[PDB]
RNA sequence: UGGCCGUUUUCGUUGU
């Protein structure tokens, strides 16, 4: 009687934009992300990836509660690299490696049948 | 840099519940008296009875958030293959010369004897302790 | 209604005050109340269908005084006993104790998650108890991150050493845990547990903030590590089942032994007691010991790494008789402080021949509930169970009645200025309150 | 009479729980209802909020009345009382 | 009716876990907040809200 | 040496016997013979035994004020529709229980 | 059913008994007030007429 | 107001093409109920679809 | 079928929740907790038998007072290829990272109750009131109001 | 009541596979070779086929208002 | 047949292994009473089957010699508001408070005696796979 | 780097072997296949009429889960998005079935076949239901008697399985890596030994045992996954591993985007 | 054109 829509957990409000930043003025060079309709699926694949970088000093993330669909990212880069870069370097990344292992498979399945 | 060294003999290696963490106790040679009880992690540095060891307590490595280490830094570790960082938590002033210093390595905990001429220096908050090979 | 707003929040019967409190409003979906898994102790309600009910102030004044008064923090330890009384229970406590055992090592991602879960952490990484070959952290470690700064605090137990070979024993030294095995003794409810000690120092509000702390961390290393229990967990190796079935042997030849002498005006006359009362007291004494013994030997059996006895030491739930009872035997069952009645002519139950007196002819449950009982036992044990059924059924009301009569005569009694305690006439009970 | 001197003035000069949480209300409701602020508001528009910031500062202008119990009452300011 | 009486402003419902909450926070559903109110006066510090 | 039976009075004066700490279980007789205020700190003291038994524990300034008020008149206000309505205070008090 | 009324609680009514043996279910009763006055038969149970 | 208590269909929005009941129309927000599930939505005058003598026509009936 | 009564505090999406190593997910989670306090073992040997059947294609026989014991069933089971006390590795749903412990993990009899939340759920603003005392009325079905 | 469409666990659709079970139990296979011959392995689905009771055929047995 | 008084005076095997007396030591199945008081035996009667002493409601439970009683008592308890098909003709007849589930199964786990109380022709339950374990500590 | 080697292929269930890749991308991949799969199922079930003895909403259920072939489904856009007043053919695939039993004797089994396609933005392949043959009659969605009419008239839509398990194209993911143990993330229970209680897996020719003078390796990572899927038909093994990997790579790409308009 | 009215008393069954 007071479920939320199951079309609201990927779905996104307008006045809210898909992804928000907020630097960690806290520690020098960390900033905290603030994303919207994510679980897992995505955080857990950039944390690794991210982590895996050699100019990445920390980087974290959470799911506030399964009854929400949005998570915050931790993230802080060595002074070598704003972490914006960082993240878009992770991203295109694992774009590259899916693309590989995609191709990969395709050609498998061809041969294979 | 380094505020103590000796080398240690292993006279018994203990098990007993624990599968990853086990207890040794140790003799240096070059003073008797100087007993040492240490627990290490079988798998991340086995080790077994009767073996011999090089111990050294430096309040430092350089030759306030952690990092992972780069390769371009170097430290006194470089030539040692099991590191533990640590706290005092008790550093006794003990009997004629049974001064004993109590370190906890989050958990694991080393209870040491020794001169006081030995152990004049380890009157500190945190140590870290390297073994050789 | 808004987010963060004060309303009051109950459960029936409110026995104790500690059953209201004043909370803070959170919007969310679903149509059901939750609350923190710890706070169920002080309104001893549990998750199995129970309800409660809700009050909303109208007013600012009320407002004012719900937040200054009955705010959850400051209700944390009991003026009934002078202890805390809420607690780290049940998955957060069976955790944490295996979280905190010497042996367990978390590597840096992980770390660097649970490290950014704690709200108050203060955005430094600790460095770990490894720095080669592998950087490691031990739980201790972690769990320390949750106690805030400034916090002392010691135990021994059975008279260890500084060095902990049985690892017991709790030592922190501004809130950072130099070793030992963190369970109920040093989280629980109990007095001189660690939340004691963060209540009377820091205040009520970081003491509140430590359960969440806690709650968060120990719930996600658990996650990502996980817990469970399975039927091997109440079997145990055939050797300790002949050891205690001949335990059992033994104890059923001495009762054999105690009867052949009462038959005979042999056996000593216990002061106070008659032939049959005594004889019945030292049968029943003999019984029980047997089955503690049994249970014992079962116990000692248990490796570590049964599920079972990890909850037991925990102490989050279960205890020793739990053990003894499913393993080793269910033992005697007791009625009304005697054996079983001859409800038939001169025996329990007609299968029997008349006037036995053994174990089992009275109500000894030979067998442990995983070999399965006997009809007869089972009976037994039904019977056992109807009458604690009827025995709490009668308490309750009573202990209400007894409730309300004592609330009723001391209603009026209030503490003046003067520091003497008076009721409403002014008749004066104490000059000052409790002697002190 | 009822009222003591302050030469002799006998109750305890912490401020109680109960005193605390009164005056509060009733400072909150009073701001809350177009009564003057005794001292900045910067972020916190809640008047509760404001009531604790005041009294934080010792800007409140009430007095407590204690009543003994024969009848006689005492007059504390929330000026002197020693705010813990 | 006089000692106890049945009151306003109230709500009943079931309970359940949470461990991801505070401590002095509890869940609270959509509808009860909706259904439930507390008056409060007008001043300049809320006019616009 | 214990008993069952209670005659407090007539056993202080049998001889062999300490007389000034024997103690009764039923504080009724403690009132009779041994006034008031022995009359309260045994009735503390049955209070305490029975609470305690099984292994709990209160705060005792709870349990005195229990008792100093049980006995604040001076003889046992036994906690009933008798004790609570027979005192002097306001009728509306005394109706309501 | 047993028409022995709740105006003062007592046991022996309630509890069970060794003659029951294969008459009335050792296992079901229901909770509260009436907690050991409802049985119920057997599985073998026979009424006489 | 003439508009009431007929049958009206979403034309866009998350729940584009259901069934619903116009329940409440206090003004400019039209409150309209739903069949397949069992709750009331807001939603504005122009995204829904109005039955009328023939086929379904938008907001100008 | 044992009492282990219970509701249900928040669930998951398919994926979110662990898996075996066959795939498999299961249904519904319980708290080990629950178990050792109340000394269901009926419990854990129906889970097992039912195991065993639902593998073995037919249901099985727990009369009580029999010769059936926990051995046959372990027998069986290890025989069909499982571990035979029923034990199976789980993995997390949120990483794939293993378990470092062994679940228990089986079919068993379960059946709602009647209690749905939705017919105790309740609110009160303001509503009837008694025409002899001007109090709230009594009773959910009439907006009463709580004691 | 009725075959269901999906397994609730897994999702393997099952329902479809009711009839060929009936029919392979009609020549006498034991129950555990027709669940084998429907290639149903895991026994989150075995424990549907093996174990749904039908009702459908008892509700139609009476007849219908129209 | 025989009643509470007429079997005040009979003797019985409580099944008819024992009409003969036997002659093993296994580690995991129950053990028989001693039953030593009388070195010489002469019954009259013998039990039909044990499990003959439990109710409707109590048969339902799997393996009830296994099992503290008051949790046999709670099962029985709730076996009465568990949701189900009562009866095949719901859709005529037409009550007040009525409910039906939509997929009901058979317990995998039987007891012989539900035969004849038509459980597994009318269940009130489903078989789930259930995993025992703290996952997320949404479920303590 | 990432590698890939397929051990059985079908039309269904494929069991391959994905190596050389981040733990955290095989278990993402699989949850996203298992969730972000867009597809079509039926939506609104609009009932003319009914005469069964299974309740409207029972039926509309029964017809929630029946797998609708999607192959061309990418095209087809979201009904949420798409411009349309009510929906269009090319946001939305229209299926009717009107079903009938006559005569007083036996018993008609209206089965997912009867199902039929009215309209659907063509020539794109959707709409259809899946079969496994084409003389397997297939799902049961009711049985009739005497008199007993059933008239539907369908609508599908693309939604995704986290809106509901109808879309979800997976019916059962294996998963599991390290067949030995290597990594030790497990511990394993026993009552004597790990070895002689706990039977091998199925992969356990797949990877060598460790040997008996082994030492731990802390340095070790898990490597090799192998992951066996398997769907209900509505689309092919191959389609839905592509597919999962073409949404999850747009959606870090919607991503990426993100982050640098954000400036 | 605002404004606006739905029983009691029993007994039962259950729930925590
Ligand atoms: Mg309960
Ligand atoms: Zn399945
Ligand atoms: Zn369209």
């Amino acid at each position: 009687m007071n479920a939320p829509d199951r079309f609201e957990l990927f779905i996104l409000p307008d006045d809210v934009p898909k992804l928000k930043i907020t630097p960690d003025s806290r520690v020098p060079n960390c900033i905290i992300i603030k994303f919207e309709r994510e679980d897992h699926t995505l955080a857990n694949l950039l944390r690794e990836e991210l982590a895996l970088y050699p100019d990445v000093t920390f980087v974290a993330y959470k799911v506030e509660h399964p009854l929400f669909a949005n998570f915050v990212m931790r993230l802080q880069t060595e002074e070598g690299t704003r972490p914006k870069q960082a993240l878009e370097r992770a991203c295109a990344s694992i774009i590259n490696k899916l693309k590989t292992l995609d191709h990969k498979f395709n050609e498998e399945w061809n041969i294979k049948n | 840099s380094a505020l103590f060294d000796d080398i240690f003999t292993v006279q018994t290696v203990d098990n007993g519940r624990y599968n990853k963490v086990s207890r040794i106790i140790g003799i240096s040679t070059t003073n008797s008296a100087i007993k040492l009880t240490l627990d290490i992690n079988n798998e991340m540095f086995p080790v077994s009875q009767d073996d011999s060891l090089t111990v050294t307590l430096a309040n430092s490595l350089s030759l306030k958030s952690w990092r992972p280490p780069k390769p371009t830094d170097k430290s006194l570790a470089d030539d040692y293959d099991y590191v533990m960082f640590g706290t005092v938590y008790k550093f006794e002033e003990g009997d004629e010369d049974k001064i004993k210093v109590y370190v906890s390595f989050g958990g694991l905990l080393m209870c040491l004897e020794g001169g006081y001429k030995s152990l004049a220096s380890l009157k500190q908050d945190n140590l870290y302790i390297l073994i050789r090979r | 209604l808004m987010d963060d707003d004060p309303v009051l929040f109950n459960r029936q019967p409110s026995l104790h005050k500690m059953s209201m409190m004043a909370h803070r409003v959170k919007v969310m979906p679903y149509s059901t109340f939750r609350l923190n898994l710890s706070v169920t102790s002080p309104y001893n309600a549990d998750f199995d269908g129970d309800e409660m009910n809700l009050h909303v102030p109208q007013s600012e004044e009320t407002r004012a005084e719900l937040s200054q008064l009955c705010a959850v923090p400051l209700q944390i330890v009991s003026p009934q006993s002078n202890k805390p009384v809420m607690g780290i229970v049940q998955d957060t406590l069976c955790g944490v104790r295996k979280m905190t055992l010497r042996d367990t090592f978390i590597e840096y991602e992980q770390v660097m998650n649970m490290l950014f879960w704690v709200p108050s952490w203060d955005g430094v990484v600790p460095q770990p108890a490894i720095l080669k070959p592998k950087p490691l952290w031990t739980g201790k470690q972690l769990l320390s991150i949750a106690i805030p700064s400034g916090i002392h605090l010691q135990r021994t137990d059975g008279g260890n050493s500084l060095l902990s070979p049985k690892d017991n024993g709790m030592l922190i030294v501004d809130g950072k845990v130099m070793f030992g095995v963190v369970d109920k003794k040093t989280v629980g409810s109990g007095g001189g547990g660690l939340i004691h000690t963060v209540m009377r120092e820091k205040g009520p509000k970081i003491c509140a903030e430590l359960f969440g702390n806690i709650q968060k961390v120990v719930n996600y290393w658990l996650l990502h590590n996980g817990f469970s229990i399975g039927i091997g967990d109440a079997i145990a190796d055939a050797s300790t089942m002949k050891e205690i079935t001949h335990a059992i042997s033994s104890a059923k030849e001495q009762v054999q032994e105690i009867i052949y002498k009462a038959q005979h005006n042999e056996l000593e006359l216990k002061p106070g007691m008659t032939l049959r009362e005594s004889f019945e007291g030292e049968v029943s004494r003999t019984l029980n010991d047997a089955r503690d013994s049994a249970g014992r030997s079962a116990e000692m059996n248990l490796k570590d790494l049964n599920n079972v006895k990890q909850m037991v030491s925990a102490g989050s739930k279960g205890s020793f008789i739990n053990i003894a009872q499913m393993s080793a035997c269910v033992g005697q069952q007791m009625v009304e402080g005697k054996r079983i009645a001859f409800g038939f002519a001169d025996r329990s139950l007609p299968h029997f021949t008349k006037d036995d007196f053994s174990p089992e002819s009275k109500g000894f449950v030979e067998n442990s509930y995983l070999r399965g009982l006997t009809p007869q036992e089972f009976f037994f044990h039904a019977m056992a169970g109807r009458e604690g059924l009827i025995d709490t059924a009668v308490k309750t009301a009573e202990t209400g009645y007894i409730q309300r009569r004592l609330v009723k005569a001391l209603e009026d009694i209030m503490v003046h200025y003067d520091g003497t305690t008076r009721n409403s006439l002014g008749d004066i009970i104490q000059f000052l309150y409790g002697e002190d | 009479e009822l009222a003591i001197l302050k030469e002799e003035r006998t109750t305890t000069p912490y401020l109680t729980k109960y005193e605390r949480a009164r005056i509060l209300g009733t400072r909150a409701l009073q701001i809350s209802m177009n009564a003057p602020v005794l001292v900045d508001i910067e972020g916190e528009t809640d008047p509760l909020q404001i009531a604790m910031k005041e009294l934080s500062q010792r800007k409140i202008p009430l007095v407590i009345r204690r009543y003994l119990p024969d009848g006689s009452y005492e007059d504390w300011g929330c000026d002197e009382l020693i705010v813990d | 009716n006089l000692m106890g009486k049945r009151v306003d402003f109230s709500a009943r419902t079931v309970i359940s876990g949470d461990p991801n909450l505070e401590l002095d926070q509890v869940g609270v559903p959509i509808s009860i907040a909706k259904t439930l109110s507390y008056p409060e006066t007008v001043t300049q510090y809320n006019i616009h809200r | 040496l214990e008993t069952d039976g209670i005659n407090l009075a007539e056993v202080m004066a049998v001889p062999g016997v300490d007389s000034s700490r024997t103690y009764s279980n039923s504080f009724v007789e403690i009132l009779s013979v041994l006034g008031i205020e022995a009359t309260r700190s045994s009735l503390y003291k049955e209070i305490l035994n029975v609470i305690a038994f099984d292994g709990s524990y209160v705060n005792y300034r709870h349990m005195a004020l229990l008792v100093d008020v049980m006995t604040s008149r001076g003889y046992l206000m036994a906690i009933t529709r008798h004790g609570i309505n027979r005192a002097d205070t306001g009728a509306l008090m005394r109706c309501s229980f | 059913n047993t028409p022995i009324g709740r105006d003062g609680k007592l046991a022996k009514p309630r509890q069970l008994h060794n003659t029951h043996w294969g008459l009335v279910c050792p296992a079901e009763t229901p909770e509260g007030q009436a907690c050991g006055l409802v049985k119920n038969l057997s599985l073998l149970s026979g009424i006489s007429i | 107001d003439p508009t009431l208590n007929k049958t009206v269909k979403i034309r866009q929005g998350g729940y584009k093409g259901k069934i619903g009941i116009v329940k409440e129309a206090n003004g400019d927000r039209f409150r309209v109920e739903l069949h397949n599930p069992n709750k009331t939505i807001p939603i504005p005058c122009s995204f829904l679809l109005i039955e009328s003598t023939h086929g379904w026509v938008p907001y100008e009936d | 079928r044992h009492g282990q009564k219970g509701t249900i505090g928040v669930t998951y999406r398919h994926e979110d929740m662990p898996f075996s190593a066959e795939g498999i997910v299961p249904d519904l989670i319980i708290n080990p907790h629950a178990i050792p306090s109340r000394m269901t073992v009926a419990h854990l040997i129906e889970c097992l038998l039912s195991k065993v059947g639902s593998i073995r294609g037919y249901e099985g026989d727990a009369t009580p007072f029999t010769d059936l014991t926990v051995d046959a069933v372990s027998n069986l089971l290890r025989d069909n290829g499982y571990q035979s006390r029923g034990f199976e590795v789980m993995y997390n749903g949120h990483t794939g990272k293993k378990l470092m412990a062994q679940v228990f993990f089986g079919p068993t009899y379960y059946q709602r109750l009647r209690h749905m939340v939705d017919d105790k759920i309740h609110a009160r603003a303001r509503g009837p009131v008694q025409v002899l005392t001007r109090q709230p009325v009594e009773g959910r079905s009439r907006d009463g109001g709580l004691r | 009541m009725i075959i269901p469409v999906r397994c609730f666990s897994c999702g393997k659709v099952v329902g479809d596979k009711w009839d060929a079970y009936l029919r392979l139990l009609e020549e006498g296979k034991q129950e555990g070779d027709a669940l084998d011959e429907l290639k149903l392995k895991r026994y989150c689905c075995r424990r549907m086929v093996l174990t749904h009771v039908d009702l459908i055929e008892k509700f139609l047995r009476y007849n219908p208002l129209e | 047949y025989v009643d509470g008084e007429e079997e005040e005076t009979i003797m019985i095997a409580m099944t008819p292994e024992d009409l003969q007396t036997r002659s093993l030591n296994d580690t995991a199945k129950r053990i028989k009473p001693e039953m030593s008081t009388s070195s010489h035996h002469t019954f009259t009667h013998c039990e039909i089957h044990p499990s003959m002493i439990l109710g409707v409601a109590a048969s339902i439970i799997p393996f009830p010699d296994h099992n503290q009683s008051p949790r046999n008592t709670y099962q029985s308890a709730m076996g009465k508001q568990a949701m189900g098909v009562f009866l095949t003709n719901y859709n005529v007849r037409m009550d007040t408070m009525a409910n039906i589930l939509y997929y009901p199964q058979k317990p995998l786990a039987k007891t012989q005696a539900m035969e004849y109380l038509k459980f597994r022709e009318l269940p009130a339950g489903q078989n789930a796979i259930v995993a025992i374990a703290c996952y997320s500590g949404y479920n303590q | 780097e990432p590698k890939v080697n397929i051990i059985n292929a079908q039309d269904d269930e494929v069991e391959l072997m994905l190596s050389d890749v981040n733990l955290s991308l095989a278990n993402s991949l699989r949850r996203t296949m298992l969730a972000e799969v867009p597809t079509l199922a039926i939506d609104l079930v609009e009932i003319k009429m009914n005469t069964s003895v299974l309740a409207d909403e029972f039926i509309s259920h029964r017809l929630g889960l029946i797998p609708l072939v999607s192959e061309d489904v990418e095209e087809m856009k979201y009904s949420r998005d798409c411009t349309c007043e009510d929906y269009c053919d090319e946001c939305s695939v229209v299926l009717e079935l009107s079903a009938r039993h006559e005569g007083e004797e036996g018993t008609t089994d209206v089965y997912s076949s009867s199902l039929i396609k009215v309209s659907g933005p063509g020539n794109l392949n959707v709409g259809e239901p899946v079969r496994r043959d084409d003389y397997d009659q297939g799902i049961l969605l009711c049985k009739l008697r005497n008199h007993q009419e059933l008239n539907i008239r369908c609508i599908a839509k693309k939604g995704i399985a986290k809106e509901h398990a109808k879309w979800s194209p997976c019916s059962a993911i294996a998963f599991e890596y390290d067949p030995h143990n290597k990594l030790k993330h497990t511990d394993f229970w026993f009552e004597v030994d790990a070895k002689k209680e706990w039977p091998d897996s199925k992969y356990a020719t797949w990877e060598e045992p460790p040997k008996p003078g082994e030492v731990f390796d802390y340095k070790a990572k898990p490597n090799r996954f192998y992951m066996t899927v398997e769907t209900t038909g509505s689309l092919k093994a191959n389609q839905v591993f592509s597919r999962g990997i073409k949404t999850l790579q747009e959606k870090l790409a919607n991503v990426l985007f993100e982050l640098e308009n954000s400036r």
